[PDB]
């Protein structure tokens, strides 16, 4: 079983064989949207006077 | 009309020295409430001495 679960470790598809993957995609999207807005905030502060 | 004398470019930023701007900060606190109860909130320098 440890060997089989290592083979599970190796293959990511074998983790999303059943297409219920909302967990991982949603987590990634949340983190990336936070980065998007964090950079846009400083950019817009630069728009207010840095022009 | 006075600032137009300076001809300060829109894209440069840092239009005024920070302390000149803090003077307006202290002035607005004084205008909102001239009592010491509101003066206490921000730094000041008092010049006091014998006549």
């Amino acid at each position: 079983v440890k060997e089989v679960l290592e083979d599970f470790a190796e293959d990511g598809e074998k983790k999303i064989k059943l297409l219920t993957g909302k967990r991982v995609q949603l987590a990634e999207d949340l983190k990336k949207v936070r980065e998007i807005q964090e950079k846009l905030d400083a950019f817009i502060e630069a728009l207010h006077q840095e022009k | 009309v006075l600032q137009k004398d300076d001809k300060g470019i829109h894209h440069r930023k840092l239009k005024k020295s920070l302390i000149d701007m803090y003077s307006e900060v202290l002035d607005v606190l004084s205008d909102y409430d001239a009592s010491y109860n509101t003066q206490d909130h921000l730094p000041r320098v008092v010049v006091v001495g014998d006549q």
